[PDB]
DNA sequence: GCCTTGACCTTCCCCTTGCTGGAAGGTTTAACCTGTGTGCAGTCTGACGCGGCG
């Protein structure tokens, strides 16, 4: 209802099929912040599981 | 003290949220930091479940997955 | 606040002393300011702007 | 896209090289018109209703 | 003394940060010096390049010389353009006709053909051979330097020396890093021979127990000296006089180099004067000041002294042009080249006087008449004349929220129309199942459905088979199959899509 | 989506390059009527990727038909315009420069490391006082401050036999020089003699700091900038509204001036001109 | 003209007056403040004033 | 020569001369390094010939042939 | 429903006079003139660090 795009679209399409289900991802403002740090000379990143 | 305990924290992200994020991330990136994602906030920003409420019952599954890779 | 010249007396902000801090000020309609004041240790000091 | 292409291959309607910019009533509003005012440059033709 | 006072001030800069103070309080150190500074610095610069051009002559290695370039440009029977204007051109202390050049380029040939024979007259350095050297030089020293083309004549030395020099370094890279060698003995012995490895045995005569271990790299060492020796065969003259001429004109150019400096430090204050006269707020102080400094560079780097005026004014207008360009190239993230810029300028220069003599703002037709040029230019100018307005301006009464909230992402999708398009697709292939496999499949590919690319009439044909017009009639067939007012209803609403 | 943990460290020139797609070379953005990005400007689709969903700059390649393909007229690759978000740029510089955070916060974290005042370092990089790189001779020492007249008196005392400088590359080479290790063990044992309040605290923070540099794999070399990254455009846009007027992420201005002075330096670089004005330009960069 | 028109229309003193009621007008012009230039600010200001 | 001085001497303008050179209708004038078309007295009379050729009625082609005649 | 079969149309690029006008992009003038600033900013302030300084 704010950020993630795949989810919002998918679920719209799904409740119109009477489906009350979710399929999350990751937000966008988060990755925005990542870029805006890496601008500052920063090796921020993420660890695989 | 209260606020200084907020800043002086194991993790850094919730510390990096609200009061002088500058010094936080400076002294962090010099140090090779890494948070291990058990705070609430830490799970908020990603949007993952909290380790808590209803979600503790699944986060414990994730914890023994951390043990069992 | 009008122009002219005003006085005031601050309440011992070296409250170690608990002592008065007399000071005086002028204000023009245009130009530069001027501040006269007593220190706690019995000496005048002055500062423009 | 090939499917809108398909529909307009069936019926064959087109669009001109013009479209609409129709001012409209905002949602939920309803009312009565009682005046109009129009302004035009000094030099351009004042059209019919102008 | 200003460094005496910069000492104390810098000792107690009250945590000042502005480089305005730094640069201005530095350049205030050195004062004005002109009106004979100008001319003595000028005489020093011209003496620098004079001793250069003196050095240039008597050329054993730089065999391609001004006579060669003058025949190369005279290769195709003709030229009087600028590249001759640099050439010999004795000033009577400027397009050049043929006969004058052919004469001036002839007695030099005479000095060469009478000079190159005595180089072998009992040595490179014979009395009368050096007489012909010094006489060829004197023949040239009445003349002047010749153009930037001559740059490559100097390069033809450097690119040799750059190589030769490098080989010595390379030989040292092969001789000096692996094994031990002396550095008091190697020098004079190396200076001794210069031609053959006789210094080898002379140096090793000390018996040098490391010199006994001269193995496993000598196949590189002697082959790196081979490169120097083959360059020596290519040159044909062993080097001490080329070094002479080189450092001669090297101090000759450093002369003009450092002499033009004090002219840089002569007139900096006019530069800042003008830049602040124009720091009426186009861009900013310092960059403008710095373009003015380039101003002063090129003003000095070409200067004519003979005119007898003050250097400074010549410089002044050159500086004016440099900065008054650089204001207008940059100072907008949008590029509007200069022509539009001066149009806007003169437009407003007229607009001020229309404002007075009307008491009122102008009309496009009136100043079009006064300027004598047409409307739509003025239109698109004033459309284009204005600048952008800063995403985060405070549109609120207070800092309520800036302009960013008041913007739309009018670019991407409608989820409604996205789902609608999915539904279009679903209904369409459902119908295609209802028509002939041949027609439906061939039309999926003919319109490019079910793949990336769109085939056409004959290509779809000659895939299928050679037909052309019955392919069209197959299309009409499928239309009849689809037209069919029982199946339209899955798209009779997409009728309105 | 899924992942385990966050990871932070200092960034190498090598990796800021590895992230980027191609280097920028000029400040411009577009035409003033044919609103089209240029080459090496700021919105050049070649590096950042295309402008719309799979379309080149001239319209050669379109509609996914040539997927991993390039209109080498301009040189823009056929892709979505979804990567406006992602593809950052990079920039190389003439002389590197120092990150204001790594000193001008309270305690420096870099000058502090060298026990050095801030004021000295200020006097260096705003080009007010030379300093010894390192002691070639026995007379003078590392970290030894020099004013230009005093610099020179030492110079005419020796000439070649020492290494002195004003500017950052000085400091670059300096912090490159040292070793965490032995100084760490020194300050460890040196704690023992006067473990009063001050000596103890100072040695403490330094030892911990050194060990932090060690075991993180971080580096002092990377404290400063031979490189700079460029943020993608849509995060910093430049767009009209209805009235026909553009608006500008003010960042854009903050970028663009910088670039031009860099290249101005590369002009003067061909000249070996008076280093005074060159210092002026360096100052201007650092300030920007 | 630039100065004057900027003042009469972009200072934070000029406002779009109140066409609700007559008294709205007469009071909205019979207002006094100490905000704006030569003035104060609520965060800078306290209780005595 | 100076290209404007030449075009005023022959009455033409520079793009006229350039059009004719594009059509190979005269001796080639060199440039200078700055790029100024080096015209000549040869180009003077070639251009005056090519000038009056069409005022007479000779097209681009046959007037080029007339400058061939002169150059012959 | 497989084949042409001939013969007709519409569009789209490209070409043939004699130039013309426009846009963007370059380089030099000798009478001269030599250290800003320019309107800030009205001083919020308590807790807390730390630099110098005793
Ligand atoms: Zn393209």
């Amino acid at each position: 209802k704010s950020d993630d795009v795949n989810g919002r679209t998918k679920m719209y399409k799904n409740i119109v099929d009477g489906n009350h289900q979710m399929e999350p991802g990751m937000p966008e403002s988060f990755n925005v912040l990542l870029k805006e740090i890496r601008s500052l000379g920063i090796n921020i990143e993420l660890e695989d599981e | 003290g209260i606020t200084k305990a907020s800043l002086a924290t194991e993790s850094f992200i919730s510390a990096a949220s609200f009061q002088e994020t500058t010094r936080v991330l400076t002294e962090a990136a010099v140090a090779g930091k890494r948070d291990e994602l058990r705070g609430l906030k830490e799970n908020v920003i990603v949007g993952r479940l909290i380790p808590a409420g209803t979600g503790y019952a699944y986060h414990q599954d994730r914890m023994r997955r951390r043990a069992a890779g | 606040r009008s122009p002219g010249v005003f006085f005031d007396s601050d309440k011992g902000k070296t409250h170690s002393s608990g002592k008065v801090l007399y000071n005086a000020r002028i204000i023009p309609y245009r130009g530069s300011w001027l501040d006269f004041e007593f220190d706690p240790k019995d000496n005048l000091f002055v500062r423009i702007d | 896209t090939p499917e809108e292409k398909l529909l307009r291959a069936i019926f064959g309607e087109k669009a001109s090289d013009v479209k609409d910019s129709s001012l409209r009533v905002p949602n939920g509003v309803s009312g009565t018109v009682i005046d109009v005012q129009v302004f035009t440059r000094d030099g351009v033709e004042k059209d019919k209703r102008a | 003394a200003a460094a005496q006072v910069l000492s104390s001030v810098e000792s107690e800069i009250g945590r000042t940060t502005d480089p305005v103070r730094m640069y201005m309080r530095e350049m205030g150190t050195v004062e004005l010096l002109t009106r004979e500074g100008e001319i003595d610095i000028a005489k020093r610069i011209e003496d620098g390049i004079n001793q250069v051009q003196c050095s240039v002559a008597e050329y054993p290695e730089a065999i391609t010389y001004l006579l060669e370039q003058y025949d190369r440009v005279e290769a195709e029977e003709a030229r009087l353009s600028d590249l001759i204007t640099g050439f010999v051109d004795p000033n009577a202390e400027n397009s050049i006709d043929p006969e004058l050049a052919r004469e001036k380029f002839a007695e030099l040939r005479a000095q060469y053909v009478v000079t190159r024979d005595t180089i072998k007259a009992k040595g490179r350095s014979h009395a009368t051979a050096q007489e012909e050297i010094l006489k060829l030089s004197e023949v040239f020293k009445q003349f002047r330097l010749v153009p930037k083309q001559f740059d490559y004549l100097v390069n033809s030395m450097r690119v040799m020396m750059d190589r030769v020099r490098t080989q010595e370094r390379l030989i040292m890279k092969l001789c000096v890093e692996q094994c031990k060698m002396p550095k008091k003995n190697f020098i004079t012995l190396f200076t001794g021979n210069e031609t053959s490895d006789t210094w080898f045995n002379a140096a090793i005569a000390m018996n040098k127990p490391w010199s006994e271990k001269l193995h496993d790299v000598s196949e590189e060492v002697h082959r790196a000296l081979q490169k120097l020796q083959q360059i020596e065969e290519e040159t044909g003259l062993t080097i001490e006089q080329v070094k002479d001429i080189n450092r001669r004109m090297s101090i000759g150019e450093a002369k003009a180099r450092r002499a033009k400096k004090e002219m840089v430090e002569a007139n900096l204050r006019l530069v800042i004067s003008i830049a602040k006269k124009y720091t009426n707020r186009g861009l900013q102080f310092l960059d403008l000041i710095q373009e003015g400094n380039i101003g002063l560079m090129k003003a000095v780097d070409k200067f004519e002294y003979r005119r007898g005026y003050k250097f400074s004014t010549y410089a002044t207008w050159w500086i004016r042009q440099a900065i008054t360009r650089s204001i207008a190239d940059q100072a907008r993230t949008i590029r509007i080249p200069v022509h539009m810029i001066e149009t806007i300028n003169k437009l407003n220069r007229i607009s001020r006087q229309m404002l007075q003599e009307m008491g009122r703002e102008p009309t496009p037709e009136e100043l079009a008449e006064r300027m004598l040029m047409p409307e739509d230019k003025i239109r698109k100018v004033l459309k284009i004349a204005k600048e952008p307005i800063s995403m985060e301006t405070p549109i609120g009464d207070d800092e309520d929220s800036h302009l960013g909230d008041f913007i739309e992402d009018t670019t991407l999708e409608l989820p409604l129309d996205s789902a609608t398009t999915e539904s279009l697709r679903a209904a369409t292939h459902d119908v295609l199942a209802g028509l002939t496999a041949r027609e439906a499949k061939v039309l999926r590919m003919r319109f490019g459905i079910d793949m990336n690319t769109d085939y056409t009439l004959e290509e779809v044909g000659k895939q299928f088979d050679v037909t052309r017009e019955r392919i069209r009639q197959i299309e009409a067939k499928a239309l009849r199959k689809l037209r069919h007012p029982s199946r339209s209803e899955v798209l009779r609403s997409f009728l309105d899509d | 989506e899924e992942f385990d943990a966050i990871k932070i460290a200092l960034a190498s020139p090598d990796m800021i390059r590895s992230w980027s797609f191609g280097e920028v070379k000029k400040p411009e953005t577009i035409n003033y009527r044919t609103f089209k990005p240029e080459r090496d400007g700021l919105f050049c689709a070649r590096i950042f990727g295309p402008v719309k969903d799979y379309e080149c700059l001239c319209g050669k390649y379109k509609r996914l038909k040539h997927r991993g393909v390039i209109c080498e007229k301009c040189g823009v690759e056929v892709t979505q315009t979804k990567v406006r978000r992602e593809r950052m740029g990079h920039i190389e510089l003439a002389s590197p420069t120092a990150h204001i955070w790594f000193l001008k916060s309270l305690p420096s974290r870099i000058g502090l490391l060298l026990d050095m005042p801030l004021r000295d370092i200020e006097r260096v990089l705003y080009f007010e006082s030379y300093v010894v790189i390192e002691g070639g001779m026995t007379n003078l020492e590392r970290q030894q401050i020099l004013t230009e007249e005093q610099y020179l008196d030492a110079l005419e005392e020796f000439g070649d036999e020492f290494d002195a400088k004003m500017g950052a590359e000085a400091i670059q080479a300096l912090l490159k020089s040292m070793d965490l290790e032995q100084e760490c063990e020194q300050l460890r044992e040196e704690l023992n003699e006067t473990n009063s309040e001050t000596k103890r605290k100072k040695l403490t923070k330094r030892i911990k700091l050194l060990e932090a540099f060690v075991q993180s794999g971080n580096k002092p070399e990377w404290m400063i900038l031979t490189v700079l990254p460029v943020l993608p455009p849509d995060l910093r846009p430049l767009v009209p509204l209805d009235g026909g007027r553009f608006a500008t992420s003010d960042l854009n201005d903050l970028y663009r001036r910088v670039i031009n002075r860099n290249n101005r330096l590369k002009r003067l670089l061909d000249l070996a001109a008076p280093d005074i004005i060159v210092r002026n330009e360096k100052r201007m960069l650092q300030e920007a | 003209s630039a100065a004057v028109k900027e003042f009469f229309g972009s200072s934070q003193l000029s406002q779009f007056m109140d066409q609700n009621n007559p008294l709205s007008e007469i009071t909205h012009k019979r207002r006094i403040s100490a905000l704006g230039p030569g003035g104060l600010t609520r965060e800078r200001a306290g209780f005595e004033v | 020569m100076n290209i404007s001085d030449v075009a005023k001497i022959t009455g033409l303008t520079s793009k006229a001369i350039r059009f004719y050179e594009e059509k190979g209708l005269v001796t080639p004038p060199m440039r200078s390094e700055n790029g100024y078309r080096t015209y000549t007295q040869q180009h003077l009379n070639e251009l005056t010939l090519l000038r009056q050729a069409r005022q007479v009625g000779f097209n681009l082609e046959e007037s080029g042939e007339l400058v061939n005649l002169f150059n012959d």
